[PDB]
């Protein structure tokens, strides 16, 4: 027969090896593909979708898990309060976990690209408000105050007839990708932190809510990729299917 | 006139789905062009309504003054070809010697990807997908050993003779896939076609598969679509005398040429049943980690 | 009739460059794919668009 | 012209708006009629066009400070409603996409968030017994509501174990009330399938649920209801036998 | 040698697997093919050829098993009283069974297309009548009365010159394909239930039988076709054969 | 009576669409439906029984004996075909032994 | 002369397409077969055909 | 029978012989037994950098 | 399938041997090679240092 | 629920005060008498 030598990696099996293997049914035909509307092409398809970001934590008491999903403001009677703030990274724990985008990444351990983090205005048409939203870029603390947090890329809103600004986190990085950022040594992958500041105030006429609630869509940009396949962060079963 | 006119001109019966988006080649990332300050009045990227029902379509070029960057970063390992067909665990057969378990070297298992929840979950990401598959048998003993056994591994579609003994008379698999290993030899690789009398496997029916009336009996049959349950799966020892050795077959599916179509949001309660998204009322947890206040990191 | 054309992808749009060994078409790799993306199809399913530059809720 | 004031007229019905946020195609594509390729069926379909494409007006839920959200199983909803559902019942095969229009208006000193999405193949899980060791179902009254719908027993969780959190996936649309009163869906026919029974099979699930709750002061207004109304686009039935119902 | 590894898959034997092996006998050559009458060469060829559909099940007593073969029609002293009834399913019993497609279909897990039974009179020539014969589609159950029955697919027989009408029951399904439709679940793939009504009347002279039989043949139309490979649903061995 | 099958076509038993089939008939054929390895013999060698117990057994080739593969067989009176023949050899209980 | 032409289905009206290593052509696969009925011949074999829309015995 | 498996950055690791993570549903894993001859994989230049 | 026979050699180890192996990673690209100073192409280019 | 089964229209309160119901000309004759008030209801219109 034709001389062949066995090099090392015979018997083995490598899970995402694309090779052939044996067909068990000869001549089979798959029933035609009829058309069916909104087919996915490319995950990055999906990562391009807004989906809603928790920035709101709060397990009390698994009946208020609603409130995850929005943002309390109110009539700050002072100058530039704090009003949130949370980390930029997507597959960082915990606020981007929420998002489709969170846990399409959590299927990849590196991504590369700007992301986009849309913010609602759910108050009424007769609530006002201007406030400054702050990207800071890897490096730098929590901004103690407003003045030393603009120095950062930030957008100014002004709430009015349309609800929602977009902040766009642009791709802020020195190594071409970015792995995912937590929590130690893993810091190095950091994409900073947003935090949201009253710019002016949350003014209200007689008859309206003192309170209202904001609502922070997360998604990324068209410059985004993703290279590296990982299982998915968190498991979930426990112990035992059926 | 002849003939009536609001049937002449009648749009009943067009046939094209009216496309209202195509697809563009992405090979690459996409390129950023450079940007400078802009200062005009009515030109607002930046301001959006939600509502409306889209995304942002805000471009960083006009949100900060961006240099030039020739994007070259790839988009291939975002692929559903690239990442379905990664080999994962969907099944477990059980031969011991003598336990509770199957205890005369036949086992039987109806084929359900579902029950093990990583496969699932990255699966249950899509609605509908077609695909057709590679599937492997990995062989050996509870502690891992390799024994001189031979088993018979048996695809019974719907319709087809289950086993009923180690030595029925099914075994003959006179047309029915059949595939006989040793433990010796390395795992067994099968490829196997989309085989649905729909377009697409179903990892969701809203519905019943049944008519007439839905009383609290057959009320476990919700969700239960017969266009993805492609029969039954069966092990031999093979016979006639019982086997020596207590035995262990892990079934593993790779996905190729996949076509998944309609998203889903992905799941982030604990699995606990097949084909059944049943989850734990008391136990609900929240889908990502919490923190003490919003005001702290 | 060249070979057997039974793949689950048959007659899409994707170009796909496979190999394969045996005479069904469905048994080859998963191989190579052609890169096409239509993220307006989720993303931005409005009827009528407005520009980036425009104010939506007008 | 403008994006926000629309008119909705199908058959003999006709929805007006003048506080709307633009039309949502579904995904990027307009329902159509099944091809002679795609088809599978032999028998000649009745395509009824006017007397079953129209809007209807099914309920009318009233937001309250606190609700939890809630749902429909199309096209469950129109089964014993109209001339629609009476070809749905004497026939085996239907097709169908649909025009959902949402509704929901209240003052300037209201304030609140409604979030319209369209989930096809809405699936429901059951509570397992609190503590997870019990495989109970839901009821066909929780499955397939019909008219009234039905109240979520967990909004978070979407009563499948899928969260909320990212329902904004499948085609959606927000009734913020301090911009929009309305949202208007428009999904194709989505199926694995060219024809289903409507009757066992539901192609989706009208997903009505606030996440920013509604508010108000001591105002003179504390009753906001949500309406719900849909149209069937390209109806197509075949497979006729006798009158079956659920 | 020439490098290779070994892929997983190796020294399996796959029963269906279409690969090639060694020839016993170097330079044989089979005995010249004459000609023999009426080849077959496609199984759907056979599936078209009209065979007996016993409807009439009765067991007893494994001597009256003829009667098996045919329809008891008779003068009815009313109006459309119910003659027959059966299931459309040719995989699933028992009906089908007695049929050549049924068994061939036995032998497919999928089939498609549209099906025909057709039914010859076997009374005198002077022994006439006209009945419905209606198909009803998967939903609906089984017709109470003939009012309620022709809400379906149905065909008016007349009594005459031509013994038999043929009853196309049409290829009316959601999906491409019907899996066996046998008993409980999967009852999805359900073709529909024949039922068999006087649509006026057995009407006999003076000196003729008051009983006639009629014969039903069915097989599949044109547009049939089978799809996925099973073992033969019952095995006919008990318990070693010689 | 003619001895024929029905020639009535359903686009004249019912109003009919438009149709285009696509469905394969291919795996309708008699090589794809015969290209099916059956089980058509059993050779034992025992230590010592009532069977062949000096490890040497004669088999008269027949195809039937075996239900399965014989009614498959037996739907023709005819047939020419080349054929492809496996041996699998283990012990009663499925061992592999060095023999 | 090529290669050995000991197929059983050497000389028929069907057009196999096969794989074959060894000189004797019966140990080839089953191949790729060429898809031709003819219903006909057992479903109608009388020798005056009428109409499908005529009356058969008049 | 030993199971090589890759765990790539933020990817579940192992925390028992019999560990759920072993389903391996996208990370790279090997299945070899040590009558095989040495299993041999090529792994691409992965680094950010 | 195809009459093969296996040399002497099979099995075996080589730790110098440049043959090819299996891929873990399907449709993995390296992050884009920018310029660095001062590449290396020969030793004899630091033999002469 | 059992209204909107005929010729309706959904009316928006705001900008425009007004909007406008055309009941269409929906009759088996070519013309109608008065529908005034016994037999002659024949040539009715409708309810609104
Ligand atoms: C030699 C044995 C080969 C076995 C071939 C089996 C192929 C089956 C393909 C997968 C079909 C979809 C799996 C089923 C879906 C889910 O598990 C449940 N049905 C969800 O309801
Ligand atoms: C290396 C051993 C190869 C053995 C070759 C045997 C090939 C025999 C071909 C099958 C011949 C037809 C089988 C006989 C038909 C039935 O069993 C009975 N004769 C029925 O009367």
């Amino acid at each position: 027969g034709f001389p062949t030598e066995l090099k090392p990696g015979t018997n083995q099996f490598l899970t995402t090896d694309d090779g052939v293997s044996a067909p068990i049914l000869p001549n089979f035909h798959p029933t035609p593909c009829i058309h069916i509307p909104g087919e996915v092409r490319n995950l990055l398809e999906l990562c391009q979708v807004e989906t809603i970001l928790e920035v709101n934590n709060v397990p009390t008491n698994a009946t208020s898990l609603m409130e995850r999903l929005r943002f309390p403001v109110s009539a700050q009677a002072g100058k530039g309060e704090l009003c949130a703030v949370f980390r930029a990274d997507p597959g960082r724990s915990g606020p981007w976990q929420s998002t489709l985008l969170g846990q399409l990444c959590g299927y990849y351990t590196q991504w590369s690209g700007s992301l986009e983090v849309t913010f609602m205005f759910t108050g009424s048409f007769m609530a006002t408000g201007k406030m400054l939203i702050a990207y800071t870029p890897p490096g730098g603390p929590l901004p103690k105050d407003r003045a030393t947090a603009m120095l950062g890329t930030h957008v100014i809103w002004d709430f009015g007839l349309q609800s929602s600004v977009t902040l766009v986190i642009p791709w802020i990085s020195n190594t071409h990708y970015r792995a995912h950022a937590r929590d130690g040594v893993f810091d190095y992958y950091t994409t900073g932190l947003v935090s949201i500041w009253y710019q002016t105030n949350y003014v209200v006429p007689i008859g309206a809510p003192n309170t209202a609630y904001i609502i922070a869509l997360a998604a990324a940009q068209k410059n985004f990729t993703m290279q590296l396949c990982k299982d998915a962060s968190d498991i979930l079963q426990t112990g035992t299917i059926q | 006139g002849d003939r009536v006119a609001d049937v002449i001109e009648s749009s009943i019966g067009d046939s094209v789905s009216r496309a209202l988006t195509h697809a563009l080649p992405a090979p690459t990332g996409q390129n950023t062009q450079v940007s400078s300050h802009r200062l005009d009045t009515g030109k607002v990227p930046a301001l959006q309504a939600a509502e409306i029902g889209a995304s942002s379509n805000a471009s960083d070029e006009s949100m900060i003054e961006t240099r030039c960057v020739l994007n070259s970063h790839s988009t291939a390992e975002t692929t559903l070809d690239s990442f379905f067909s990664r080999a994962g665990l969907v099944g477990e057969i059980d031969l011991p010697l003598e336990g509770t378990t199957n205890p005369n070297g036949y086992a039987n298992w109806d084929i359900d990807i579902t029950g093990y929840a990583q496969m699932r979950r990255k699966v249950e990401l899509f609605t509908y997908m077609r695909f057709d598959a590679e599937f492997t048998f990995v062989a050996c003993t509870p502690t891992g050993e390799v024994v001189p056994q031979l088993l018979q591994y048996m695809f019974v579609p719907p319709g087809a003779p289950k086993p009923d003994s180690r030595e029925s008379l099914a075994w003959q698999t006179a047309t029915n896939p059949s595939v006989f290993v040793k433990l010796s030899d390395p795992p067994a690789q099968v490829s196997v076609p989309f085989m649905s009398p729909a377009s697409a496997y179903q990892w969701f029916y809203d519905g019943y598969p049944t008519f007439g009336e839905h009383k609290q009996e057959k009320d476990l049959e919700y969700g239960a679509c017969p266009n993805n349950m492609m029969g039954t799966f069966s092990v031999r020892t093979v016979g006639t005398s019982k086997s020596k050795y207590p035995l262990v077959v892990r079934i593993y599916m790779r996905m190729k040429h996949v076509r998944a179509w309609i998203p889903r949001p992905m799941r982030n309660q604990n699995y606990l049943f097949k084909a059944n998204p049943n989850y734990a009322g008391n136990s609900i947890k929240p889908t990502g980690a919490s923190r003490t206040a919003i005001t702290t990191l | 009739s060249h070979e057997n054309s039974n793949s689950a992808t048959e007659g899409s749009t994707i170009n796909y460059t496979t190999i394969n060994y045996y005479k069904d078409s469905y048994a080859a790799t998963a191989g190579k794919q052609s890169l096409k993306q239509d993220p307006d199809k989720f993303a931005n399913p409005v009827k009528d668009i407005f520009t980036e530059m425009a104010a939506p809720l007008k | 012209y403008s994006d926000r004031v629309a008119q909705l007229t199908i058959g003999n019905s006709t929805i007006t708006t003048q506080e709307a946020a633009n039309i949502i195609v579904g995904y990027g594509e307009w329902p159509s009629y099944c091809s002679d390729s795609d088809a599978t069926a032999v028998d000649k379909p009745t395509r009824p066009d006017v007397s079953v494409n129209r809007f209807y007006t099914l309920d009318t839920k009233l937001w309250e400070k606190s609700s939890k959200g809630w749902y429909w199983k199309f096209p469950d909803v129109l089964t014993e409603t109209g001339v629609f559902g009476q070809n749905a019942q004497f026939h085996y095969l239907y097709r169908s996409g649909f025009c959902i229009h949402v509704q929901c208006n209240a003052s300037k000193f209201h304030q609140g968030a409604l979030l319209v999405a369209v989930l096809p193949e809405y699936v429901i899980g059951t509570v397992a017994g609190g503590t997870g060791t019990e495989d109970s179902h839901p009821p066909y009254k929780q499955t397939q509501p019909g008219a009234d719908g039905f109240e979520l027993q967990h909004p978070y969780v979407l009563d499948a174990g899928i969260p909320i959190s990212q329902l904004t996936v499948c085609p959606h649309q927000w009734i913020n009330l301090r911009t929009n009163n309305c949202a208007t869906i428009i999904v194709p026919y989505i199926n694995a399938l060219p024809f289903d029974s409507a009757l066992n099979h539901c192609n989706f699930g009208l997903l009505v649920v606030p996440i920013s709750p509604l508010d108000y002061d001591q105002g003179a207004t504390p009753v906001i209801p949500i309406t719900i109304t849909l149209a069937p686009m390209c109806s197509e039935f075949a497979g006729l036998r006798q009158a079956v119902t659920q």
